[PDB]
C-alpha cells in the first residue's frame, strides 16, 4: 500500500506547484519540484522555501 | 530573415556549449584536491554534466588549480596547445590566479595570466566548492552570450 | 555569569563502535555446489 | 519497403546507442550518492542532444603524423560493423535469417579489432601504439573463449541459426542448463568490448552483446499471433543485463594485463574446454541431439 | 540483392555522419601465434552442431572429444613449459 | 600495544576449503560487491541544487573582504597599518594621510585579492574591526583587474555586506 501513499504524495505535490504550469515551470527552472513551507519574502521576488 | 536565423542557431550551439563541458583538470596543489571534493556527492559537479578527468583531447575546459611553477610552465603550455577549439581555462585559486601566497618566490610565474589567457576567474585560497561551481556557471552564462554566428553573418 | 563552554554531556558521550562489522551471510560452500548441480540437472532433464 | 525497415533499426539503435549513456551516467551516479544528468531538460533527457551537436561542431583535431586515410576508414569500419550486427538478432522475426547467423555474428565482430588496431596505428604515438597493441591481444586472446562458449552452448540447441534458439529455449531459460558457461560467457563479454564515433561503435556492441546474450540464455516465448510479447520480453531482459553490465562498470578495480591474461589461459580457457566436452556428449549421454531443421 | 544492400546503407550512414563529422567544423608475439594456432584448432571444432545428426555417431564421439582432448594438451604443454604463462 | 592486520591462516579442514572453492569457483566476494552498491543505488543522493540551495557554512567564516564603518557612518579604519604588517602575502598596501578634518585616516587600501590567502590574519589584527572578510564567495570575474581590489570596493562592500558581517561578528565577538 505504500507504492499508492507514495504515488498519491506525488500528486498533490503538483498541487503544491499550482497547477501543471507551475510544476512544469519549477522543474525546467530549477530541476527540484518539492515544495516547503513558505518563510518568508524579500523586496525582489526571490521565493523562499 | 537570415539575422533572425542565425540568431536561433546561434543559441541552439552555444546550448550545448553552456551544458556539455568536459573539464581537463590540472591537479597541482591543495585547490586541486578541492575540485575532487566539488564532484563529490555532496555538490555534484557532474549533474550538469562535466566529466572528472576528461582526459586531454576530450576536453573542453582546463581548470589551472594548484600554484604554477615555472617547471610545469612549458608542459601546460604544451597542454593548451593540444586542447582543440573552443577551449577555455578557469583559474582556480590565488596561486593560479596571481601568484598568491608564493608570488614574490623565485620558481613561479606570477599567475597563470602570464602563461595562458583565462575565460574565468575564481578567487580563494583554496576557493570553497561551490564558490569555483558558481565560476563554472558563470562561464557557462560566458558562453550563453556569444555572438559567434552573429558575427561571423556580420562580416 | 558561570563559565559555558563546549563541553560534553555530565555522562560523557555514548558508545562508538570501531571494530570492523563485516556481516557473516550466505549458506555454506557445499549448499552452492549442492544447488549448482540441482539446477543444472533439472536444465538438461 | 524493406529499406524503411533498415532505417526502422538502424536509427532507433544509433538513438538507442545515444540515450543509454544518460542511463550510464545517472546509474553510475546515483550508485555513488551523485545525481547524474538532472539539470539540462527534465532529468537528464536532452543531455545527449546537450553533448552530440556540440561535439559534431568542435574541430576533429588531426595529429601531424596521421595517416588520414586510415585514420578516417577506422571509424568507418567500427560505425558499419556496429550497425551491422544488429541485422540478424532474431528479435521477433529478424531482418536477415541467415541459416549461419551465428558464424556470422562471430565473423564479423571478431573483424571490430581491426579499427583498434588501426587506430594506434594511424594515429602514431607511444600511446597508442601499446594501447592499440594492448587492446588487441586482450580483445583476440578472447574469442577462442567466446567461439568456445557459443559453440558448446550450441550443441543443445540445434543449429547457427539464430532464430531457432527461440524454439531451443521455450520451456525454461537456456541458463539453467548451462549456467556454468552463462558466467563463463558474460564475464568474456566485458572485456571485449573519429573519437566521435569510437562513442558508437564500442557502444553498439554493449547493448547488442547484451541482446545477443538475451535471445542465448535467457529466452521468451514468441506467441505466432502476437509478436509484442516477445518484443517486451527481448528489451526488458537486454535492459537487465545491460543495467548489469553498467553495475559491475563501477564495482571492480579494473584488470591488469598480465592477470588479464592469466585469467583466460590458465582459469577461463581449460575449463571452457571441460563444459564443451560436456555439452558435446550430454546431447548424446541423454540420446537429446536435438534437430537442425 | 538483400544483404549487400544492408550493407551498403550502414556504411553510408557511418559514411555520412564521418563525413558531416570532419567537414562541418616477443610475449606479445608469441601468445599471438599461440591464439593463431587456437583459433584454427577453433575451426576444425565448428562443424559439431552438424555432425552431432550422423549416423555414425559412435565414431563421432571418439574423434570430437580427440580434438578437446589434444587441443587441451597443447595448452597443458604450452603451460607447463614455461611458455603460455606471460613472457617478459 | 600493537595489532596484527595480516597474520589469519585459512584452516584446511573440508569445511574451510570448500568455502574458498567455492569463493573461486563461484564468485561470492564480488557478488557481495554487486550487492553492497545496489544498496547503495536504493538510497538517497546527498547532491544539494546550487545556487537554489548550499552546504552550510559557520559565522566565523573567512570570504570576500570588506571595510566596515561605525553606527555614525565614520569608517573603522584609523591606518594603523597591523593588517599590513601581518599580510602573509603582502596583498595590504595602504597609504595615510592626515584628513583635512583631523580624524587623519587612510588615503589608500589596496587588497591584492589575487595575493591574499584568506587565513583570517587579517580581521583578528584590526583593533576596530575595521576589515573583515565577508561570507560572500561568490565574486569571481573574467579580468584580472577585477580582483585587484581598492579602498572604493571595499567601502561598497561594507555598504552592500552589513546585516551579514553585523550579525556574524556578533554571533563571534565572545569567541575570538
Ligand atoms: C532489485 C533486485 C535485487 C536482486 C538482484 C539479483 C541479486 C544481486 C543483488 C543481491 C546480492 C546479494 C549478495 C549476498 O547475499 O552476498 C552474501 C552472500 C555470501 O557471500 P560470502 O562470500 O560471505 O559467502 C561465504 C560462504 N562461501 C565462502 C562458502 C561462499 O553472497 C552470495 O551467496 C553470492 C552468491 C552468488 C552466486 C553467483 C553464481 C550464480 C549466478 C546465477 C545467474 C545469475
Ligand atoms: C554435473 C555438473 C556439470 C557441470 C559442472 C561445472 C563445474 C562446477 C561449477 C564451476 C564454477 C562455476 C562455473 C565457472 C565460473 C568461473 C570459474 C572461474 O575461473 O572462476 C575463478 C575466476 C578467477 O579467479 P582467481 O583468478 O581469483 O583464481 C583462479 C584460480 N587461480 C588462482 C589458480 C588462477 O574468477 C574470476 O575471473 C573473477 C571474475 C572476473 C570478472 C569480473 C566481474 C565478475 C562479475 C560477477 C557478477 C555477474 C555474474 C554474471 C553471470 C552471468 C549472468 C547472465
Ligand atoms: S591559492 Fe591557496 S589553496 Fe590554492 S593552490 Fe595556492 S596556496 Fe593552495
Ligand atoms: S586574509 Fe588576506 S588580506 Fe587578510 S591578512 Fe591574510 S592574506 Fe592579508
Ligand atoms: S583595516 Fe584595521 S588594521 Fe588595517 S589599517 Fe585599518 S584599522 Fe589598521
Amino acid at each position: 500500500m505504500e507504492l499508492v501513499q507514495v504515488l498519491r504524495r506525488g500528486l498533490q505535490q503538483v498541487s503544491g506547484h499550482g497547477g501543471l504550469r507551475g510544476y512544469l515551470r519549477v522543474l525546467f527552472r530549477a530541476n527540484d519540484v518539492r515544495v516547503g513551507t513558505l518563510v518568508g519574502e524579500d523586496k525582489y521576488g526571490n521565493k523562499y522555501y | 530573415r537570415g539575422e533572425y536565423v542565425v540568431a536561433k542557431l546561434d543559441d541552439l550551439v552555444n546550448w550545448a556549449r553552456r551544458s556539455s563541458l568536459w573539464p581537463m583538470t590540472f591537479g597541482l596543489a591543495c585547490c586541486a584536491v578541492e575540485m575532487m571534493h566539488m564532484a563529490a556527492p555532496r555538490y555534484d559537479m557532474d549533474r550538469f554534466g562535466v566529466v572528472f578527468r576528461a582526459s586531454p583531447r576530450q576536453s573542453d575546459v582546463m581548470i589551472v588549480a594548484g600554484t604554477l611553477t615555472n617547471k610545469m610552465a612549458p608542459a601546460l603550455r604544451k597542454v593548451y596547445d593540444q586542447m582543440p577549439e573552443p577551449r577555455y581555462v578557469v583559474s582556480m585559486g590565488s596561486c593560479a590566479n596571481g601568484g598568491g601566497y608564493y608570488h614574490y618566490s623565485y620558481s613561479v610565474v606570477r599567475g597563470c595570466d602570464r602563461i595562458v589567457p583565462v575565460d574565468i576567474y575564481v578567487p580563494g585560497c583554496p576557493p570553497t566548492a561551490e564558490a569555483l561551481l558558481y565560476g563554472i556557471l558563470q562561464l557557462q552564462r560566458k558562453i550563453k552570450r556569444e555572438k559567434r554566428l552573429r558575427i561571423w553573418y556580420r562580416r | 555569569s558561570k563559565v559555558k563552554q563546549d563541553m560534553p554531556p555530565p555522562g560523557g558521550y555514548g558508545p562508538i563502535d570501531y571494530k570492523r562489522n563485516l556481516p557473516r551471510r550466505g549458506l555454506s560452500g557445499y549448499s552452492m555446489f549442492a544447488v549448482g548441480i540441482g539446477t543444472l540437472l533439472f536444465g538438461y532433464w | 519497403m524493406f529499406m524503411i525497415n533498415i532505417l526502422s533499426l538502424i536509427i532507433p539503435i544509433l538513438l538507442a546507442v545515444a540515450f543509454l549513456t544518460l542511463v550510464e551516467r545517472k546509474v553510475l551516479g546515483y550508485m555513488q550518492l551523485r545525481k547524474g544528468p538532472n539539470v539540462v531538460g527534465p532529468y537528464g533527457l536532452l543531455q545527449p542532444i546537450a553533448d552530440a551537436l556540440k561535439l559534431v561542431t568542435k574541430e576533429p583535431l588531426r595529429p601531424g603524423t596521421s595517416s588520414i586515410s586510415m585514420f578516417i576508414i577506422a571509424p568507418i569500419l567500427g560505425l558499419s560493423l556496429a550497425l551491422t550486427m544488429w541485422v540478424p538478432l532474431p528479435m521477433p522475426y529478424p531482418l536477415i535469417n541467415m541459416n549461419l547467423g551465428v558464424l556470422f555474428m562471430l565473423a564479423m565482430s571478431s573483424l571490430a579489432v581491426y579499427s583498434i588496431l588501426w587506430s594506434g596505428w594511424a594515429s602514431n604515438s607511444k600511446y597508442a601504439l601499446i594501447g592499440a597493441l594492448r587492446a588487441v591481444a586482450q580483445t583476440i586472446s578472447y574469442e577462442v573463449t567466446l567461439a568456445i562458449i557459443l559453440l558448446s552452448v550450441l550443441l543443445m540447441n540445434g543449429s547457427y541459426t539464430l532464430s531457432t534458439l527461440i524454439t531451443t529455449q521455450e520451456h525454461i531459460w537456456m541458463i539453467f542448463t548451462s549456467w556454468p558457461l552463462a558466467m563463463m560467457w558474460f564475464i568474456s563479454t566485458l572485456a571485449e568490448t573519429p573519437f566521435a564515433m569510437f562513442f558508437m561503435a564500442e557502444y553498439a556492441n554493449i547493448i547488442m552483446m547484451n541482446a545477443f546474450t538475451a535471445i542465448l540464455f535467457l529466452g521468451a516465448s514468441h506467441d505466432p499471433h502476437t509478436p509484442e510479447l516477445y518484443t517486451i520480453n527481448f528489451v526488458l531482459k537486454t535492459l537487465a543485463l545491460t543495467i548489469t553490465f553498467l553495475w559491475i562498470r563501477a564495482s571492480y578495480p579494473r584488470f591488469r594485463y598480465d592477470q588479464l591474461m592469466h585469467l583466460l589461459w590458465k582459469s577461463f580457457l581449460p575449463l571452457t574446454l571441460a563444459l564443451c566436452m560436456w555439452h558435446i556428449s550430454l546431447p548424446i549421454m541423454t540420446a537429446s541431439i536435438p534437430p537442425q531443421s | 540483392m538483400n544483404i549487400m544492400l544492408t550493407l551498403l546503407t550502414n556504411v553510408t550512414l557511418a559514411s555520412l555522419l564521418v563525413l558531416i563529422a570532419f567537414w562541418l567544423p616477443m610475449k606479445f608475439f608469441l601468445v599471438a601465434i599461440t591464439f593463431l594456432l587456437f583459433d584454427l584448432e577453433i575451426a576444425l571444432l565448428l562443424p559439431l552442431p552438424w555432425a552431432s545428426q550422423t549416423n555414425n555417431l559412435k565414431t563421432m564421439l571418439t574423434m570430437a572429444l580427440f580434438l578437446l582432448i589434444l587441443l587441451a594438451a597443447s595448452l597443458a604443454y604450452e603451460w607447463t613449459q614455461k611458455g603460455l604463462e606471460w613472457a617478459e | 600495544t600493537y595489532k596484527f592486520v595480516n597474520m589469519r591462516e585459512p584452516s584446511m579442514d573440508m569445511k574451510s576449503v570448500t568455502d574458498r572453492a567455492a569463493q573461486t569457483l563461484l564468485w561470492t566476494e564480488l557478488v557481495r560487491g554487486l550487492g553492497m552498491t545496489l544498496s547503495y543505488l536504493f538510497r538517497e543522493p546527498a547532491t544539494i541544487n546550487y545556487p537554489f540551495e548550499k552546504g552550510p557554512l559557520s559565522p566565523r567564516f573567512r570570504g570576500e573582504h570588506a571595510l566596515r564603518r561605525y553606527p555614525s557612518g565614520e569608517e573603522r579604519c584609523i591606518a594603523c597599518k597591523l593588517c599590513e604588517a601581518v599580510c602573509p602575502a603582502q596583498a595590504i598596501t595602504i597609504e595615510a594621510e592626515p584628513r583635512a578634518d583631523g580624524s587623519r585616516r587612510t588615503t589608500r587600501y589596496d587588497i591584492d585579492m589575487t595575493k591574499c590567502i584568506y587565513c583570517g590574519f587579517c580581521q583578528e589584527a584590526c583593533p576596530v574591526d575595521a576589515i573583515v572578510e565577508g561570507p560572500n564567495f561568490e565574486f569571481s570575474t573574467e579580468t584580472h583587474e577585477e580582483l585587484l581590489y581598492n579602498k572604493e570596493k571595499l567601502l561598497n562592500n561594507g555598504d552592500k555586506w552589513e546585516a551579514e558581517i553585523a550579525a556574524n561578528i556578533q554571533a563571534d565577538y565572545l569567541y575570538r
